[PDB]
């Protein structure tokens, strides 16, 4: 009982983890695009 | 995966924290 229980609840885990994980990585590059994106701003302001 | 989250979460509140200085 303290086996498989506790198996699946790992197993389902394993991808409410990954799916943070995966869109952490969504929000990154957004972060990326959006700094460099507010840069290039600075960069065509200053011209 | 929590160790690497964790980083990530990090690393976003830094870029959010500049993000809020220019803006």
């Amino acid at each position: 009982a303290l086996y498989q229980l506790i198996t699946e609840k790992l197993d389902y885990s394993l991808k409410v983890l990954q799916e943070k994980f995966h869109e952490n990585n969504s929000m990154c590059d957004e972060l990326k695009r959006k700094e460099n994106n507010f840069k290039n701003r600075l960069k065509q302001l200053t011209k | 995966y929590h160790a690497h989250n964790k980083n990530r979460k990090q690393e976003i509140d830094r870029y959010l924290r500049t993000i809020s200085s220019k803006k």
